[PDB]
RNA sequence: UGCGCAGAUACCGGGAGGAACGCCGAUGGCGAAGGCAGCCACCUGGUCCACCCGUGACGCUGAGGCGCGAAAGCGUGGGGAGCAAACCGGAUUAGAUACCCGGGUAGUCCACGCCCUAAACGAUGCGCGCUAGGUCUCUGGGUCUCCUGGGGGCCGAAGCUAACGCGUUAAGCGCGCCGCCUGGGGAGUACGGCCGCAAGGCUGAAACUCAAAGGAAUUGACGGGGGCCCGCACAAGCGGUGGAGCAUGUGGU
């Protein structure tokens, strides 16, 4: 499987407001992807994870979601 | 059988219709090594069976042993203290003894005076669906899917 | 005597049960049935087994209302929560989808000490 | 046992209230220790790197003192969802003053004030200097296969250790300073003292008694430990014994 960095651009870590990037770190469910699967540095997760929730408080991300299978 | 398959006893052809499953059945029949015995009484049985009937013994001798086959029965295991019936399926080996012993045990509870006639008239019960035999693999099915909810114990 | 024949049937799948419930698309339910509805009493309704009597019973239930199409609704796990799902499709409901709701908190509740 | 026909459980919607922050999450980070996980803002401590700029030995340790100090517990006032000592039941059992199940008070949370213990652990005081490397990682800087600092890991040179092990994050080589040990039991007891509302803490003996107490490692036994594997051990199956009468041997008388 790829990773999320490596199919994405130059796009800014801190911006909570960027939902279309956003969702490509979330899950099927709400939940924000490990390193392994982000691609992401220590740090960058780091940041990664507050914008996310900064994002979640606005009503942009969810914090959680329904998994369709099974 | 620890080590190996113990690979199944290949029984000789019958000495009358070159048939495999009557000599097993002759064997269940025999006690105390009277195999000539045995013989005997299976053969004058398939006279009063042939005779009482005008079909052929031996598509009767079939008939009767595959309606005794039990298709599943039941076998303990040991599970969180105390054990549980749980059904399974039932090796056509397996099928095959039980149906055998099921029969022969069955015809000798029978109120006939002699053996032959037993094995005759328990034949002839047991393929047309009635007769003890057929009584204790219906039973025995019963086991099954009464506790069917066991499913999943299978092993 | 309501005729909704689309609807949600929701699978609470315990280790100690399995029930199940069939409401109508706004969620009021119609019908429903579990494992002390059909003949099990004690541990035996936890079974994978009384989970495909009890789904089977509702679809039943749910037949005389007219229900044909399902959404399904899973909480839980536990034995025959599968098996309750897989009786649900060959129940003659035609299975629109099936979703995974089970409740999980973010950490807030202190549970009992059988479950630390 | 409990709850449910006064309609529970399951499902949808609305509302209240308390507690804790899923994923991120790490073998990760921060802190002197205790300890610190949703998010935002304010106040705020430590720490690291680069420049080589300023002071000019201003340093290290540290008996007393003072401040901090998990949980539990104490006082007053709140609060009180879930859990839950004590306690009330239900089971289990030889018994069950328990493990399991249904409940439930303190408490667990807040404020303010007490208490000062701990497997408070790296069971390893602090500071500096010297002694091969390799590898993973967090975070700075650089001329950015790499080089160079500061943390966190794993192997391992020299060396040390009784051994296990330690090994530039020393348990190695040295130096300064503080704290502490001196056989097991009696005993963290007794007395006095200081502190505390209390519970209790800090300090802390003796008579008496014993030929031990202990550390690490070794072979072996054992495990209601693990993996693997045999035997009529189980299972599948056939015939028996246990019952009768008798033969015979033994116990008892
Ligand atoms: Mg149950
Ligand atoms: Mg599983
Ligand atoms: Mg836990
Ligand atoms: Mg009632
Ligand atoms: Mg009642
Ligand atoms: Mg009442
Ligand atoms: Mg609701
Ligand atoms: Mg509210
Ligand atoms: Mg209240
Ligand atoms: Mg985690
Ligand atoms: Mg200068
Ligand atoms: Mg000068
Ligand atoms: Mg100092
Ligand atoms: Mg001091
Ligand atoms: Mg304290
Ligand atoms: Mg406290
Ligand atoms: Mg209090
Ligand atoms: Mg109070
Ligand atoms: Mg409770
Ligand atoms: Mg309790
Ligand atoms: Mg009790
Ligand atoms: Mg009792
Ligand atoms: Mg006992
Ligand atoms: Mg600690
Ligand atoms: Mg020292
Ligand atoms: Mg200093
Ligand atoms: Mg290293
Ligand atoms: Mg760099
Ligand atoms: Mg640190
Ligand atoms: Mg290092
Ligand atoms: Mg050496
Ligand atoms: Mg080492
Ligand atoms: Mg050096
Ligand atoms: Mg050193
Ligand atoms: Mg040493
Ligand atoms: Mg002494
Ligand atoms: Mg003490
Ligand atoms: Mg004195
Ligand atoms: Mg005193
Ligand atoms: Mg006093
Ligand atoms: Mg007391
Ligand atoms: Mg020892
Ligand atoms: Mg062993
Ligand atoms: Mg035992
Ligand atoms: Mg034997
Ligand atoms: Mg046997
Ligand atoms: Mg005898
Ligand atoms: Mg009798
Ligand atoms: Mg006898």
């Amino acid at each position: 499987k790829a990773k999320v960095k490596a199919t994405l651009g130059e796009f800014d870590l801190r911006d909570y407001r960027n939902v279309e990037v956003l969702k490509r770190f979330l899950s099927e469910t709400g939940k924000i992807l490990p390193r392994r699967r982000t691609g992401l540095s220590a740090k960058e997760q780091r940041i990664l994870a507050k914008t996310i929730k900064r994002a979640r408080i606005l009503g942009l991300l969810p914090f959680t979601e329904k998994l369709v299978r099974k | 059988a620890r080590r190996r398959r113990a690979e199944v006893r290949q029984l000789q052809p019958d000495l009358v219709y070159g048939d495999v499953l009557v000599t097993a059945f002759i064997n269940k029949i025999m006690r105390d090594g009277k195999k000539n015995l045995a013989a005997r009484i299976f053969y004058d049985a398939c006279k009063i069976i042939q005779e009482k009937t005008g079909q052929e013994p031996l598509k009767v001798f079939k008939q009767a042993v595959e309606n005794v086959k039990p298709r599943m029965e039941v076998r303990s295991r040991r599970v969180g203290g105390a054990n549980y019936q749980v059904p399974m399926e039932v090796s056509p080996r397996r099928q095959q003894s039980l149906a055998l012993r099921w029969l022969v045990q069955a015809a000798n509870q029978r109120p006939e005076r002699r053996a032959a006639v037993r094995i005759a008239h328990e034949l002839m019960d047991a393929a047309e669906g009635k007769g003890g035999a057929v009584k204790k693999k219906e039973d025995v099915e019963r086991m099954a899917e009464a506790n069917r909810a066991y499913a999943h114990y299978r092993w | 005597k309501r005729q909704v024949a689309s609807g949600r049937a929701y699978i609470h799948a315990s280790y100690n049960n399995t029930i199940v419930t069939i409401t109508d698309p706004d969620g009021n339910p119609i019908t429903w049935s579990s494992g002390g509805v059909i003949g099990y009493k004690g541990s035996r309704k936890g079974t994978p087994y009384a989970a495909q009597l009890a789904a089977l019973d509702a679809a039943k239930k749910a037949m005389a209302y007219g229900m044909q199409s399902v959404d399904v609704i899973v909480r839980g796990t536990g034995a025959g929560r599968e098996q309750a799902i897989r009786a649900l499709q060959a129940s003659g409901l035609q299975v629109k989808s099936i979703v995974d709701d089970t409740p999980v908190p973010h950490n807030g509740c202190r549970p009992k000490k059988k479950f630390r």
